[PDB]
């Protein structure tokens, strides 16, 4: 109730970090002078997804839904099924349960129903080759997403299910000082309700932009018909740079809109994979929260990240000194002894058994 | 000028630290991205990214 936010920003990520820290939280001035105020029906869909997962937590919501009180109980698991809104797709409901997963009593087996993309929020692919290889490297050896059904917008009838069986003390201490080297292109170009040509003409607009690279390009076609494919007719691309020494990946992804060019798609997420590859070091701007977050709750040790310049941006502070008002802890950036590049080391003592 | 300490400091706004250092939302997932056009032709060449390749 006593350390407070202000507005909807960050709100996963607040509640996350209070389930981590057991320290109860107030957000306040939420969409105050809005027409509709306070929180959206898919922030009060994660606040249920929150309770279901946690045992003797206590969540009281103002009328107007303008303020939110959370006063933390302990991460349980278990399984169970939620239902995801219209609003938002699976992913977005996914994503937070990323933090919580391996930190549990009891492992985490949630089906997930509903839409299973968006142009905002993670896809399938980014949480299976994105997030997921980045809890592998900080020690979450089994984690899966399953896919049922795909479900693409506005009608849906997409499944996941989320299964999370390594349950580990405290994520692994991060060392990563270097640039890892790309050894290969990958993804998936999927598509539901339509002819196997939409995946195709993706796949020859990703090859365009990236048959200049001197790697394999390798893209998956995931074609889903009948039943299984959902409700509405959709596509979209996931394009992966893998780089197989440590297991490290860059990742972008997007989704066509009804009378969108498939080819137009490929070109575009290639274009913003590159793009993301410039502006990386160890990890992707869409990972480096997840892997911020799982140095901070390491065992109290120095845990050093490499970031690149491109990466320090106001995601990332509003990042940090969220995580400060909650842990206390201090993110310390030195530059590297290199003069090829700008990056810098990110070291973070972790928390272990601070308080 | 020290993005370290810059960022630590609240009487500083986001936005302010980026500006005062060189020269907005976690729930939105997918990070920004200039336009298609403005990517299209900075990546028609990938002599940039080269070294990150073996």
């Amino acid at each position: 109730k006593y350390t407070t936010f202000q507005g909807s920003q960050n709100f996963r990520l607040r509640i996350v970090l209070a389930t981590l820290s057991g320290k109860p939280i107030k957000i306040e001035k939420i969409r105050s002078g809005d027409l509709n105020p306070g929180l959206k029906d898919y922030e009060v869909s994660f606040l249920r997804l929150i309770e279901s997962v946690t045992n003797g937590s206590v969540i009281e919501i103002s009328y107007t839904g303008t303020t939110v009180i959370y006063r933390p109980g302990i991460i349980v698991g278990g399984a169970s099924t939620h239902i995801c809104p219209s609003s938002k797709p699976v992913g977005y409901f996914v994503e937070p349960m990323l933090y919580l997963a391996p930190f549990s009593k009891k492992k985490f087996s949630i089906l997930f129903k509903g839409i299973t993309a968006s142009h905002n929020d993670a896809g399938i692919e980014a949480i299976k080759w994105g997030l997921m290889p980045v809890m592998e490297k900080f020690g979450v050896r089994e984690c899966a997403l399953h896919t049922l059904k795909r479900g693409s917008p506005p009608l849906g009838g997409g499944e996941v299910h989320l299964v999370v069986d390594s349950l580990i003390a405290q994520p692994i201490t991060m060392h990563e000082i270097d640039r890892p080297i790309i050894s290969s292109i990958t993804g998936v170009a999927y598509s539901t309700r339509v002819s196997p040509s939409l995946v195709n003409r993706m796949i020859d607009g990703a090859k365009k932009v990236l048959k200049n690279l001197q790697c394999e390009v390798n893209i998956t076609a995931d074609v889903w018909r009948g039943e299984n494919s959902g409700k509405s007719p959709g596509w979209g691309i996931t394009l992966v740079a893998q780089s197989k020494q440590k297991g490290w990946s860059y990742f972008a992804e997007d989704i066509g809109d009804a009378g969108s060019i498939p080819e137009e798609l490929g070109e575009k997420v290639a274009c913003q994979l590159l793009e993301e590859i410039s502006k990386s070091a160890a990890v992707g701007r869409n990972q480096l929260p997840l892997a911020i977050v799982y140095m901070v709750i390491g065992k109290e040790d120095i845990g050093r990240l490499r970031i690149n310049k491109e990466q320090i941006d106001e995601r990332f502070i509003i990042l940090l000194r969220d995580i400060k008002k909650i842990f206390n802890t201090e993110v310390f950036l030195k530059p590297v002894d290199e003069a090829d590049n700008e990056d810098m080391i990110a070291t973070i003592k972790g928390i272990g058994f601070t308080n | 000028w020290n993005i370290g300490k810059l960022i630590y400091m609240d009487n500083i706004s986001p936005e302010e630290c980026i500006r005062r250092w060189r020269g907005v939302d976690l729930e939105k997932f997918v990070p920004y991205f200039d336009t298609f056009e403005k990517l299209a032709k900075k990546w028609k060449s990938v002599d940039a990214i080269k070294e990150r390749f073996l």
